[PDB]
């Protein structure tokens, strides 16, 4: 909850480089919040950023940096789901159990379920962690799992 | 596929198609409503106990307490076939599938071990020699929910378990159980038929016995007047052998007194429907119904009762059954004089004090119909001779009186008669061959609670009630058996518990019943006298006996003491009871009959070696031993209106059916132990996902340890070497609780991935920031430098 | 700079009419009317005294450099555009460049935004980064 230097440091660099991409001036827009923390390695959620700040759309609300300590920090004691809370969500969409899942299914799961994913959202995150469909139609979602929870840079 | 599938299984794609609106078991529920039972509705805002709501339908909004609202079930148990299997269990939940398969067709659900039957009100392909074939064999859950299936599992049930097997069947009047019983028996006869037969001989007696027994009431029309226990015995091989029938509480009453728009047993309409010219003579009668005042005081017809072709039938049926032309007219004779005595007229004096009569033309045909006098008849009818010890002394007869002796006579006539047609019956269908094994079929009125309640409404609540207890007596061995073989155990009584203080203050030594009957040898005996010990003996003695309370429903009459049945708090008025259980009639009339010509009246007249409630609650035992040695099955009849309209559903009736019926104290009985039950195999697939954290990734260990991961509360389950065992509602719990974290996961995967696509674009927005910056600074160069007036001159001395 | 001072020794001279080694307001003053509208007092005065003293060739060049240090190459700016097109079209969409220079970075106000694009090459809804980089630097016109 509190934080350290070496992190107080960090965010500034990415806040500064957000708060430029929208007119310097010391803020921020509060629609670019959820963005800004997920570049220093945390996964909020929408309702998260909503209760902290967050907002709808651009143009409505700016905060200069000394409103995003509270913000940045209340979102980091937010629920991070974790490799086997996500296996057996999928699991329970997983007939046979031999770790398998339609490719609609998938589509269907990420943009129809919980706080939705926008399509192309999804078309972006299969090509770039490369989800190849089997030749029936389906998928293994174990990898697809892991790879997200890998990042892009795999180490 | 089938067609033969119409009307017993409703579609499990369609049904899936019910995509339109979603479910919050949140928001959702019922609510009480006085026109549909209930109301489905939505929550919107709460204030401690005042839960507000909008109604799914008129869209409006009421208010209503924390404690009257019920769960609401949700879309995947739309049109259940075993309503035992509901997340949520209740009143409104029941009421709900039932009208909702019913408004679909489908007459047959089950409930536990009971088979609900709603009337149909209307012929249905459902009991073909095709769907038979189908039922063949096949247990209860594997195959739409129908009687034939309860049939066949008590007769697979016979075989194999060599034990004698019962099928009662209950419910209100005109809820359809006399053709259900009907549907029961056809089906034997189709299954184990030895290969006229007997299988006919069975289907003839109801005609004979419809024809004395049933009558034309507003409720139904055609009302069994009489509770029926029917025995079918099977051979060695399990095949039909033989059968009996038993009977329980004629309603004499009827005989000489019909009430507004209903008639006598059709008996009489048809003797008198002049089907049969050729007898008009031998019975002595007038092809008018309407002439004769014991049959001509509430309506004449019945819609679809064609009372010629019926007689024309019955007569047919005596023959099947092998009865003679001298038994079978003995009976239309006897049946006939019942017409002449209400026709009987008396003379009274002027102003004094004996009467005499006025004509004989009746007297005579009674007489001659009788074979007796009519002299000694008239004589002993208008002034008798009594047995007084040692000297018999005359009695004077005054008016009403001998009135009163000639309703008496035939009321009396017309039941030893019924009695003897029974008995006669039975010896029809005896067939003197070995008999292995029985299934009996029970049938008679259900608890049933009026405006006003009486002596005859006390007998019949008296037999449920002891029926009942057999039933949570029943439901207490299974469920016993149950937990004991799954290591779990019992902890604790008995089903039949508040059911025997009720029974006992009715049929035990001191109580009601046995009051009545001392109270009755007692000549100078007043309904006060009577009021008076029944207080003097229980009130405020007993619990299940108190006062007079608060009306609860319009119009509720008179009444004496209210009585705490199973089913609620009933209002009795013990008005005339002295009355209505012994039987006066002439000891020198009867003496007279005795020595009658005609066999029949002879024998119905003879002596042996009593009264009523005595007589019933022998009856009682005698047919409670015989249950408590067979394997029960039920049927629960249940009438949808008061209209006779197929489809249409009346929530007050149906509910009230529910709260007598037996199948919510089956609920609230099931209730006291852990009802809602899963096998390991499922519960982990269910349940994984309410604590990962906790799976090491057996079948009984990992729902160990999701239960004790989950903290949850002791009492709240148990343990089963194949299966868990829950309290009711608690699986419920798990149910929300799944629904939040599946919901909360995958937003948070979704949040994962969000967070990968900013985190690689990252570079590139660090990159172009750079680069916007060069452009956005040299453009803005250019547009200085070629504004300095240095610059715009300098390269103006370059152009050598 | 190589042939860039090399050359302001060369503009330097032609910059003094005396030679006197330096740039007085005669010098200056004297040239450009050989050419067009010699300015008003305002301008001159102006001009020169961007300079504390004397022009020492030293104080011209510092002064110019001065200027422009802060400009970039050719390849450098159009590489710069090129970072938007991601696909290699060698162009711009329109708007997409109009958003990118209004709203984003140090913001452009609807003055300079006019001067920009006054004379933007701009064909089918297509803005040529190559060119106006041509245009800005003077390889073109
Ligand atoms: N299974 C059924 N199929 C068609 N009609 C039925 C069925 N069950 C009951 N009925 C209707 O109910 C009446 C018979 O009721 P019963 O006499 O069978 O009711 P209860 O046994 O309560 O006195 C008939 O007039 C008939 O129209
Ligand atoms: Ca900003
Ligand atoms: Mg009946
Ligand atoms: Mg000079």
């Amino acid at each position: 909850p509190k934080l350290s230097q070496d992190e107080i440091d960090d965010l500034k660099e990415v806040f500064e480089l957000f708060d430029f991409w929208d007119g310097r001036d010391g803020a921020v827009d509060a629609f670019k919040i959820g963005d800004v923390c997920r570049c220093l390695g945390i996964n909020p959620r929408n309702e998260d950023v909503f209760a902290v700040g967050g907002t709808h759309k651009m143009g409505e609300k700016s905060l200069p940096f000394e409103e995003f300590l509270p913000a940045y920090e209340g979102l980091m004691d937010c629920e991070q789901g974790t490799y086997a809370d996500y296996m057996e969500a999928f699991k329970t969409f997983d007939r046979e159990g031999q770790g398998f899942i339609s490719g609609a299914e998938l589509r269907h799961v990420l943009s129809g379920l919980g706080e939705r994913l926008s399509d192309e959202e999804v078309d972006e995150i299969i090509n770039l962690t490369d989800l190849q469909e089997d030749l029936e139609g389906n998928v293994k979602y174990e990898e697809f799992v892991k790879k997200v929870m890998t990042g892009p840079y795999p180490d | 596929n089938d067609p033969d599938f119409q009307y017993l299984a409703v579609d499990r794609k369609k049904m899936m198609k019910e995509q339109t609106a979603p479910f919050d078991g949140k928001k959702n529920c019922w609510v009480p409503d006085p026109k549909e039972g209930f109301a489905s509705a939505e929550i919107q805002s709460s204030k401690g106990e005042e839960i507000t709501v909008k109604i799914v339908s008129d869209n409006s909004t009421r208010t209503v307490k924390k404690d009257d609202i019920q769960q609401m079930n949700p879309p995947k148990f739309e049109k259940l076939e075993d309503m035992a299997n509901m997340t949520y269990l209740n009143e409104a939940s029941v009421l709900n599938n039932l009208r909702g398969r019913y408004t679909a067709g489908l007459i047959y659900t089950y409930s536990g071990l009971f088979c609900i039957a709603v009337n149909p009100y209307r012929r249905l392909p459902i009991y073909t020699d095709s769907v038979i074939a189908k039922y063949r064999g096949k247990r209860k859950t594997e195959i739409p929910p129908h009687l034939f299936s309860v049939a066949d599992n008590a007769y697979q049930n016979m075989v194999t378990d060599r034990e004698n097997q019962s099928c009662l069947i209950t419910g209100e009047s005109g809820a359809g159980k006399t053709e259900s019983t009907k549907k029961v028996i056809m089906y034997f006869a189709r299954v184990a038929a030895n290969l006229s037969n007997l299988e006919d001989q069975i289907i003839e007696a109801n005609p004979v016995l419809e024809a004395f027994g049933n009558a034309k009431t507003v409720r139904n029309n055609n009302s069994s007047r009489f509770g029926k226990f029917i025995r079918i015995h099977f051979g060695p091989t399990g095949k039909i052998a033989g059968a009996d029938i038993e009977t329980y509480l004629l309603e004499k009453s009827r005989v000489t007194y019909q009430q507004s728009a209903e008639r006598n047993y059709h008996i009489f309409y048809q003797i008198c429907s002049n089907a049969i010219p050729e007898l008009n003579e031998v019975m002595l009668i007038t092809p008018d119904s309407g002439l004769y005042s014991f049959i001509n005081q509430g309506c004449l017809t019945v819609d679809n009762i064609d009372d010629v072709e019926e007689f024309k039938l019955c007569d047919e049926a005596f023959d099947i059954l092998g009865f003679t032309k001298e038994e079978k007219t003995s009976m239309f004779k006897c049946t006939a004089s019942i017409l002449h005595m209400g026709e009987m007229k008396f003379k009274q004096r002027p102003r004094e004090e004996q009467a005499e009569s006025d004509g004989t033309a009746e007297a005579e045909k009674v007489a001659f119909l009788c074979g007796i006098n009519a002299g000694d008849l008239l004589k002993a009818l208008l002034k008798p001779k009594v047995k007084v010890g040692t000297e018999m002394v005359t009695k004077g007869q005054n008016l009403q009186q001998v009135i009163n002796s000639v309703g008496a006579l035939s009321k009396s006539l017309y039941d030893r008669m019924f009695n003897w047609l029974v008995k006669r019956v039975n010896r029809t269908l005896d067939t003197k061959a070995k008999r292995n094994y029985y299934i009996g079929v029970l049938d008679i009125a259900g608890f049933e609670i009026f405006d006003f309640n009486s002596f005859e409404q006390l007998c019949i609540n008296y037999t449920n009630e002891r029926l009942q207890q057999f039933f949570n007596h029943h439901m207490f061995v299974l469920e016993q058996e149950e937990y004991k073989k799954e290591g779990i155990q019992w902890e604790f009584i008995d089903f039949g518990m508040d059911l025997q203080m009720c029974i006992d203050l009715i049929e035990k030594p001191m109580g009601i019943l046995s009051i009545l009957e001392e109270e009755c040898m007692f000549p100078k005996a007043d309904d006060k006298s009577f009021q008076d010990y029944s207080y003097q003996n229980h009130i405020g003695k007993n619990r299940m006996f108190t006062k007079p309370g608060k009306p609860t429903r319009p119009n509720q009459g008179h009444a004496h003491f209210e009585l705490h049945h199973y089913a609620g708090n009933v209002p009795y008025s013990i008005a005339g009871w002295l009355d209505k259980n012994k039987d006066p009639i002439n000891e020198n009339v009867v003496s007279l009959l005795a020595v009658s010509k005609e066999p029949l009246v002879a024998e119905l007249f003879r002596a042996p070696d009593q009264t009523i409630s005595a007589v019933h609650r022998e009856s009682l035992n005698k047919l409670m031993c015989n249950l408590r040695r067979t394997n029960p099955h039920f049927v629960r009849c249940i009438i949808p209106n008061l209209e006779k309209d197929p489809g249409l559903v009346d929530a007050e009736l149906v509910l009230h059916q529910l709260q007598c019926n037996g199948v919510l104290e089956g609920i609230r009985i099931c209730r006291k132990g852990f009802p809602s039950r899963l096998i390991y195999s499922e519960f982990k697939q269910r349940y994984s996902i309410l604590a990962p954290n906790a799976i090491p990734q057996d079948g009984k260990t990992v729902s160990e340890k999701i239960l004790t991961g989950l903290q949850m509360d002791p009492s709240e389950y148990r343990l089963g070497t194949t299966k868990v065992f829950f309290k009711a509602g608690v699986l419920g719990n798990l149910e929300e609780m799944r629904d939040e974290r599946l919901s909360k996961i995958i937003s948070m995967f979704q949040a994962h991935i969000r967070g990968y696509l900013i985190r690689k674009a990252y570079k590139k927005l660090q990159d172009q920031r750079i680069g916007l910056s060069v452009i956005q600074r040299n453009i803005r160069k250019w547009l200085v430098l070629r504004n300095w007036q240095w610059w715009k001159l300098y390269a103006k001395v370059k152009p050598l | 700079p190589q042939k860039q001072i090399q050359e302001m020794k060369e503009a330097f001279t032609m910059i003094d009419q005396n030679r006197d080694g330096f740039i007085d307001i005669n010098d200056l003053k004297e040239m450009f009317s050989s050419l067009g509208r010699t300015p008003d007092d305002k301008e001159l005065t102006a001009m020169l005294k961007e300079a504390p003293g004397p022009l020492n060739f030293t104080m011209f060049l510092s002064i110019f450099s001065d200027k422009l240090s802060g400009t970039d190459s050719e390849e450098t700016i159009r590489n710069a555009f090129g970072m938007f097109d991601e696909l290699d079209t060698k162009k711009l969409n329109i708007e997409y460049i109009k958003d990118l220079l209004e709203n984003m970075g140090d913001n452009f106000n609807k003055d300079e935004m006019r001067m920009t694009f006054k004379e933007a090459p701009v064909e089918g809804g297509k803005f040529d980064y190559v060119r106006f980089v041509a245009m800005i630097k003077g390889s073109g016109d």
